[PDB]
């Protein structure tokens, strides 16, 4: 799942896109830092889980 | 496999009137004998809309131009020079982008992450040996991957042979994205027609539904090359082009009065808030 | 439900009037046009002493 995105989707509409999204002022020219996520994060699902 | 082209004459751009056209049946109900008030993005009447003319007399024009709110396209053609649209946001890989292109075999519309050229090109080659033409050079995009849609209509064949005097055929298109839903509506007409849009009313008719989920913000066209021995140089300089010509405007959220006839056919239409005479003429509904 | 001159675009599947209330519809089964008139019609008054 995407946790970070400079803004709301549009109703229906698939974002699939992978760029580092700059939470910071700085520019991060594409790579992982502070400030500087990758939006994708992914789910542990275990059984044992709530 | 991309070339960038080189020989170009540049111009200001050139505009025309949009005379009573971009209008589209709302919805697939029919209606008939009957004056219907819907609101809807239309492409306002007597509009002006910019106007590229691809020719060599050499002057052609594929731009990058914004996709606002839905675009009103047409084109005039007389030897299928148009082929194709990309639309997206920076058609550059890192997001997904609809092409649509007709390469004469295979009407094929696709939403994959293309990696477009600087100028997307198609190139058909002329035949000195026999009197036979086809189409050799496709060079849209480098790469596609994390493609997500596509569709190949039936194989096809259809005349790309050059032909010259006035142009033949006026092809209407409105496209447009709702709710992820890349809706195309068209109409085909006849015309005897040389150098600006035709006046008259044409309705267009549904064609599709496109279920893409793409965020459209830009498009581009898609023009084809003739190359031939009368043209000489390398790849990016080696070619001429056809005679045709297309049109861009831009819907906005109007209100129409749309003329339904004893066939259900749109004859004409009221531009509410047009002018004072419109906003008369929609409040009396007549 | 009769038959209708209707000319239904491949798209068409009902037709409507100003009021919005269906008039016609495409058969599912057989690619015919029907028209849809309410039965009821007209009126009645009683006499009476
Ligand atoms: C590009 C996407 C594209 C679309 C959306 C499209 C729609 C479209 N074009 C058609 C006819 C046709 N369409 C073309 C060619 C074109 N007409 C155009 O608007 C353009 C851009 C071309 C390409 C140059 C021709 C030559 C015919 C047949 C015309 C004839 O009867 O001779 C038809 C009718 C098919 C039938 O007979 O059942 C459809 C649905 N064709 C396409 O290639
Ligand atoms: C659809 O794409 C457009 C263009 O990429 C997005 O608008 C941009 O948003 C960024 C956000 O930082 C701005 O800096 C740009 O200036 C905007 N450009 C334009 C032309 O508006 C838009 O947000 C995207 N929509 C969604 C839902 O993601
Ligand atoms: C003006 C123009 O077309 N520039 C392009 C350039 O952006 C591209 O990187 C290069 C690769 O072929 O071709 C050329
Ligand atoms: C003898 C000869 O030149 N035949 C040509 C063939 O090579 C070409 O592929 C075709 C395409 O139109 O036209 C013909
Ligand atoms: C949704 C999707 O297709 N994601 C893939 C990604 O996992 C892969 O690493 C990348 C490079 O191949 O291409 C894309
Ligand atoms: C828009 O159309 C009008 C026609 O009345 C024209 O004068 C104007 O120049 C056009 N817009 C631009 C940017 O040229
Ligand atoms: C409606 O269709 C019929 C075909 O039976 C045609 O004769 C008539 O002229 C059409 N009406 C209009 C307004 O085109
Ligand atoms: C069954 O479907 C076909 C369409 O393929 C249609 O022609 C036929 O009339 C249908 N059956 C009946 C009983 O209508």
């Amino acid at each position: 799942y995407r946790l970070f995105r400079k803004s709301n989707l549009k109703p229906f509409e698939r974002d699939i896109s992978t760029e580092i999204y700059q939470a910071g002022s700085t520019p991060c020219n594409g790579v992982e830092g502070f400030n500087c996520y990758f939006p994708l994060q992914s789910y542990g699902f275990q059984p044992t889980n709530g | 496999q991309c070339v960038n082209l080189t020989t170009r004459t540049q111009l200001p751009p050139a505009y025309t009137n949009s005379f009573t056209r971009g209008v589209y049946y709302p919805d697939k109900v029919f209606r008939s004998s009957v004056l219907h008030s819907t609101q809807d993005l239309f492409l306002p009447f007597f509009s002006n809309v910019t106007w590229f003319h691809a020719i060599h007399v050499k002057r052609f024009d594929n731009p990058v131009l914004p996709f606002n709110d839905g675009v009103y396209f047409a084109s005039t053609e007389k030897s299928n020079i148009i082929r194709g649209w990309i639309f997206g946001t920076t058609l550059d890989s890192k997001t997904q982008s609809l092409l649509i292109v007709n390469n004469a075999t295979n009407v094929v519309i696709k939403v994959c992450e293309f990696q477009f050229c600087n100028d997307p090109f198609l190139g058909v080659y002329y035949h000195k040996n026999n009197k036979s033409w086809m189409e050799s050079e496709f060079r849209v995009y480098s790469s596609a991957n994390n493609c997500t849609f596509e569709y190949v209509s039936q194989p096809f064949l259809m005349d790309l042979e050059g032909k010259q005097g006035n142009f033949k055929n006026l092809r209407e298109f409105v496209f447009k994205n709702i709710d992820g839903y890349f809706k195309i509506y068209s109409k085909h007409t006849p015309i005897n027609l040389v150098r600006d849009l035709p006046q008259g009313f044409s309705a267009l008719e549904p064609l599709v539904d496109l279920p893409i989920g793409i965020n459209i913000t830009r498009f581009q066209t898609l023009l084809a090359l003739h190359r031939s021995y009368l043209t000489p140089g390398d790849s990016s300089s080696g070619w001429t082009a056809g005679a045709a010509a297309y049109y861009v405007g831009y819907l906005q959220p109007r209100t129409f009065l749309l003329k339904y006839n004893e066939n259900g056919t749109i004859t004409d239409a009221v531009d509410c808030a047009l002018d004072p005479l419109s906003e008369t003429k929609c409040t009396l509904k007549s | 439900l009769t038959e209708s001159n209707k000319k239904f675009l491949p798209f068409q599947q009902f037709g409507r009037d100003i009021a919005d209330t269906t008039d016609a519809v495409r058969d599912p089964q057989t690619l015919e046009i029907l028209d849809i008139t309410p039965c009821s019609f007209g009126g009645v008054s009683v006499i009476t002493p």
